């Protein structure tokens, strides 16, 4: 992360699709380098639904400029999350902040 | 008479602030001898100190280090990077194979490495990886050697006489065991010369080398190098 | 070992008073133009000078 | 060594050499060792080093 | 504000400290501006240009 | 291969453009070792080599440094410069007084110094002063002592109790018999790796000792200092 920043890094990282943003709040039922399974909260759960969200991170995929696209999980097992919270940092991203 | 002769410097005491930080005190010294000897020792210690480092890593379930394993929170590349910073002390040989076996939820650290008689772990609780799946078993084979300086992968892969089987990941070796050296020359009160000086060297290392042994090795290396100038054809 | 520092570029202590007197003169010229004594072009040239 | 366009020399120090020479060829007022007499440039180099 | 933040830590308020030459060890004549700066690596690889 | 073994400079050559000026080239050396060796040798040669040199000058007829003597056209400071430029080899004793007295038209050389039978003059033809007056006599005493390093007269102005009588002008030290010591590190190419450093050392002794002998003495001094931590 940049030691001296402007505070716009979080907005750029969140708005861009490189990072993984939780759709609904809940707890991290299962965390892994490849996939993340999060159990949504009771209130946010739709009727007649299992109640889990699966995010499949893209690992070591080529870009248009022959670079590497890597997503690393940023949450631990059992850590509660809310809507709009970053789950996995994308390329050049540190804890939801742009890291060029 | 007195001007022709020189006083003999000597190590007076060794201070061990922590397992890594240490202080070495040398006295007595002349006016300008300290600023020369301490600088030479600092330059020698930063580059020419032998130490042990990890070279090759073998994982049963991993073909190439650019992939991922089920049950581990970090990538194989992250695991290799963590293993690069591992500090071990090996005596009697320069080639040791260690086996790590772990299973169950929780962090996997250097304490899980099987303990042998020769190789010892300076930092037992050095975090290596994390297992986030109950039914996840991780087995690793770690190859450690002894050397000097920093040897990148590009120079080491030059020796391709024997083909490396797929799954033997190569990591950069940082054999240097000394991270920070800071010398300071101040006044010393011995007898009533009122002109002697003493040198204090603060050493910040990985804990795999004795500061006295490091100082002795550096002095021996400098003496061996200066033998050529002493001879002078 | 020459280096550049934030305090190396010293700012004169009399700069603020020069700016204050210049802006006071500019305001006086503007009010005189508002009085109609001096046209727009002449007051603009005087302000520039 | 000479530019054919005008004849002026083309091999001239630009950024760091001129700064080093200017710093070296500068005179202080109360610098260390002022007022002494030296036997030549070699003694000056020995003293400075 | 920057000077106050520097004074909060054990650092000089002027922002310039005194170093020593690595090769020689002699004192530097003047203090230099040393700090932490964000550096970016451009997408111009030398091995891709030869 | 082994971590204990180290590269050593086997290509060692000496170029002698003169009996005083010499250049020693050593190759190859470990990466960065040449800089340490050169800096250590330069510092030891500059401020750690014992030698004999003039400490103070007693002049008859001149009582202050700024005073002028009609007999000698050169000023007092020029005479002091010429006297301090002389190199004297002294053995068997530390401090020795040399009395000189010349009364004649022409230059004054170091060969006119009274031979005490112990000290030696490397350059008897060194010019000391020039006197134009016919009936003028230049007589003085030179105190030469053995010490180490450079001790400028500003630092020696303290403890004036031994120099209380007037006429004892302080002179620059020049005890160390090393002038124009320079070290340079260049790239050396052997086998595959060429990060090794080649060291070039330029020396200009005062004539008392050979430059190679002075380098050997400095290396011996460093080894004797470092023997405390060996094996």
């Amino acid at each position: 992360k940049p030691l001296v920043g402007t505070g716009m890094e979080r907005a750029v990282a969140v708005d861009s699709g490189v990072t993984a943003v939780a759709k609904r709040g809940g707890v991290v039922q299962y965390v892994d380098a490849s996939r993340i399974v999060i159990k949504v909260n009771e209130d946010e759960m739709y009727p007649g639904e299992a109640g889990i969200d699966i995010y499949n991170l893209t690992k070591y995929t080529r870009s248009n400029q022959n670079t590497c696209i890597n997503q690393m999980p940023c949450v631990s097992l059992g850590e509660p999350v809310e809507r709009g919270d970053v789950l996995a940092d994308g390329p050049s991203t540190d804890l939801g902040e742009l890291a060029l | 008479g007195s001007v022709t002769e020189f006083l003999k410097p000597r190590l007076v005491d060794i201070e061990q602030v922590s397992s890594t930080h240490a202080k070495v005190t040398l006295e007595p010294l002349e006016r300008g001898f300290g600023h020369t000897l301490g600088n030479a020792l600092r330059r020698i210690l930063l580059s020419s100190m032998p130490g042990c480092a990890v070279t090759e890593v073998e994982i049963d379930g991993v073909l190439h280090e650019y992939s991922t394993k089920e049950g581990v929170q970090e990538d194989i590349l992250e695991i290799l990077l963590n293993l690069k910073g591992l500090a071990v002390r090996v005596q009697g040989k320069d080639e040791v194979i260690l086996t790590l076996n772990k299973s169950g939820i929780g962090p996997v650290t250097a304490a899980d490495i099987t303990h042998d008689g020769d190789v010892e772990i300076v930092k037992p609780q050095h975090v290596i990886c994390h297992l986030t799946d109950e039914n996840a078993s991780i087995s690793m084979r770690i190859k450690v050697q002894r050397g000097r300086g920093y040897v990148p992968a590009s120079t080491r892969i030059h020796s391709e006489e024997d083909e490396r089987p797929i799954g033997r990941l190569l990591v950069d070796a940082c054999y240097s065991p000394v991270e920070r050296i800071a010398y300071n020359v101040e006044a010393a009160r011995v007898e009533q010369r009122t002109d002697l000086d003493k040198l204090v060297i603060e050493m910040e290392t990985n804990g795999t080398i004795d500061p006295e042994e490091a100082i002795r090795r550096a002095a021996t290396i400098l003496a061996e190098q200066l033998e050529a100038f002493v001879d002078l054809r | 070992g020459a280096s550049v520092g934030i305090d190396d570029m010293v700012i004169p202590e009399k700069k603020h008073e020069i700016i204050s007197e210049a802006e006071a003169e500019v305001a006086e010229i503007q009010e005189q133009f508002q009085s109609g004594l001096v046209t727009a072009g002449e007051r603009y040239n005087k302000v520039i000078d | 060594i000479l530019s054919p366009a005008n004849g002026e020399p083309i091999i001239v120090p630009s950024q760091d050499v001129v700064l080093g020479l200017y710093y070296m060829t500068r005179d202080c007022v109360n610098a260390k060792g002022e007022g002494m007499v030296l036997t030549g440039p070699k003694e000056a180099e020995r003293l400075y080093r | 504000e920057i000077k106050e933040l520097l004074k909060l830590g054990d650092l000089p308020t002027s922002g310039q400290i005194r170093l020593y030459d690595g090769r020689t060890g002699e004192q530097f004549e003047r203090p230099v501006t040393v700090g932490y700066m964000y550096m970016l690596k451009l997408n111009h690889l030398v091995d891709d240009k030869m």
